[PDB]
């Protein structure tokens, strides 16, 4: 169900997301689609919480597989 | 004008009781300059009827993290769907192979994103791929059509939808063409599908060759228009490109309607490239034809337009779409009026009716006199969600069915700020008394509480 990917909203920009990755011990995979300030991290509510509590992260969430039907 | 000579074109009954696509072709509109991307399980870019129109700039493989969206080949041909939808849009014409696409001169791309773990992030990557190169995104997928699921786009996908219509296509807005669903057999209601229920997506339903509601069709108030698709075994189906460079005459379901709609919109965008994502929806509302579409719920709304919960505003008319687009005047900026209705929680019980006279943000910058989408954001508890039927009546008297009884939905979680959307009061005056109806359709002793009812209005002044 859950995967080893975390999405975080970081208003500081890519430089901020880069420092976030280094300090906390994550892998910055980059910007998510066209969402300028939404980034995906590789490294688990504790892993999610650590990201959210940072004052540079406004929103964080672990990715999880969803059932999607073709019509 | 010389019509296509492709071998399977005469079998494309839905092109030229049809979608009036030939009429758009004769006006000079075949889709040149328009880019369309299929968000699905991949696209056979080397297919002899797709390669000539293939565009790598509209394609990506999200599942395997690489530019090539080639489908994964298996014994059962599980990954043929994306290729079938792509051929409906932009299959090459007059090359003696299979048939033609609706916009046979458009560039076609594909995002391989269903052949793997589909997360919130995966959906957002696909909806936001190269938004100033891709004009139209065609997607037939959504939550399970089991008749008991209430699911929609999560935060990332939801944001990607908004980012697309706000800043995509140089600000005109990405066109998201969506399929309403295949849960007919389970008595599903596509307002429980957050992707088609979205105001950002152009929801399309299906009609059989004989003009009937197909067995898989889902009824809801969020559907906008209808294109032809499969029906019973006496009715013809959709002829398109198939996996392994083959041709198929048995493409079925509501996934065969959305790409046809995207192709017609691709024809429309060639006739007017300045059309916004809202302009395109206005054009569909105005030109769609209810004639010869059989439904027992055809109702005339406040502006005199026939509207159905199975068909929306009717069949897409490509000739009428391109004709109105040429001289269409861009609509005014969208306004969003939020009106909190409930002053206290209400007990549902057997039947609940909520009446409220609203001013539609009168005196404010969000004053609305011409309605587009209308939303009823409901937070309620109930012991058996499937027994609920919810209706919303606009001041003009237009009765919108927000939720129909879902006999398989035994959930007790109710709804949490779920935005039931309706397109049936389009162009109405939202000023006046709005009525919400929530009733228990079963004979059982059911109970629950409506704790929040936010009426969200979209439109212009
Ligand atoms: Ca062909
Ligand atoms: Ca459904
Ligand atoms: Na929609």
């Amino acid at each position: 169900q859950f995967v080893n990917e975390w999405a975080a909203e970081i208003p500081g920009g890519p430089e901020a997301a880069s420092a976030i990755a280094e300090e906390l011990g994550y892998d910055l995979l980059g910007q998510i689609g066209s969402l300028e300030n939404h980034y995906l991290f590789k490294h688990a509510f504790h892993i999610t919480k650590r990201l959210s509590d940072d004052d540079r992260v406004i929103w964080a969430e672990q990715q999880y597989e969803k059932e999607r039907s073709k019509r | 004008y010389q019509e296509p000579t492709d071998p399977k074109f005469p079998q494309q009954w839905y092109l030229s009781r049809d979608l009036n696509v030939k009429a758009a072709w004769a006006q000079g509109y075949t889709g040149h300059g328009i880019v369309v991307s299929i968000l699905d399980d991949g696209i056979e870019k080397n297919h002899p009827d797709l390669a000539g129109n293939y565009d790598p700039g509209a394609s990506f493989d999200v599942n395997d993290q690489d530019p090539d969206p080639q489908p994964r080949y298996t014994q059962m041909n599980d990954n043929r769907h994306g290729t079938r939808c792509a051929g409906e849009v932009a299959a090459v014409a007059n090359n003696g192979v299979c048939g033609v696409g609706v916009a046979y001169n458009a560039r076609i791309g594909g995002v391989r994103m269903l052949d793997g773990e589909v997360t919130d992030a995966v959906e957002a990557r696909s909806l936001g791929l190269n938004p100033n190169h891709i004009h139209i995104y065609s997607a037939s997928w959504g939550p399970e059509d089991d008749g008991k699921t209430v699911d929609g786009p999560a935060r990332l996908a939801e944001e990607a939808f908004f980012r697309g219509v706000s800043q995509g296509r140089g600000g005109l807005g990405s066109i998201f063409v969506w399929a309403s669903g295949n849960g007919g057999r389970e008595h599903d209601s596509c307002n429980c599908d957050g992707y088609t229920n979205s105001i950002y997506t152009l929801s399309i339903s299906s009609a059989t060759q004989f003009g009937n509601v197909p067995w898989y069709s889902e009824a809801c108030s969020s559907t906008l228009a209808t294109t032809y698709s499969s029906g019973n075994q006496n009715e013809k189906q959709i002829v398109t490109t198939d996996l392994r460079q083959k041709c198929t005459e048995s493409h079925t379901g509501t996934s065969a309607s959305a790409p046809l709609a995207a192709g017609i919109i691709a024809l429309t965008l060639e006739a007017n490239k300045n059309l916004t994502w809202r302009d395109m929806q206005h054009l569909v509302v105005q030109t769609s034809k209810p004639a010869h579409l059989n439904a027992n719920d055809w109702a005339t709304n406040g502006v005199g337009r026939k509207v159905s919960h199975s068909y929306g505003y009717g069949l897409l008319d490509a000739g009428a779409m391109v004709a109105l687009a040429q001289n269409w005047t861009t609509v005014a900026p969208q306004r969003k009026c939020i009106i909190d209705i409930l002053t206290e929680p209400k007990d549902i019980g057997k039947r609940l009716e909520v009446r409220k006279t609203v001013t539609a943000c009168l005196g404010e910058p969000n004053h609305i006199t011409r309605l587009e989408h209308a939303q009823a954001r409901l937070t309620l508890s109930y012991n058996r969600r499937g027994d609920l039927a919810i209706h919303l009546v606009s001041p003009m008297g237009t009765r919108s069915t927000l939720l129909a009884a879902r006999p398989h939905d035994y959930s007790a979680d109710g709804f949490n700020d779920w935005a039931f959307m309706t397109t049936h009061s389009w162009d109405e005056d939202p000023s006046g008394e709005w009525v919400l109806e929530i009733e228990n359709t079963s004979e059982a002793n059911n109970y629950g509480t409506l704790t929040k009812f936010t009426l969200v209005l979209y439109g212009t002044a």
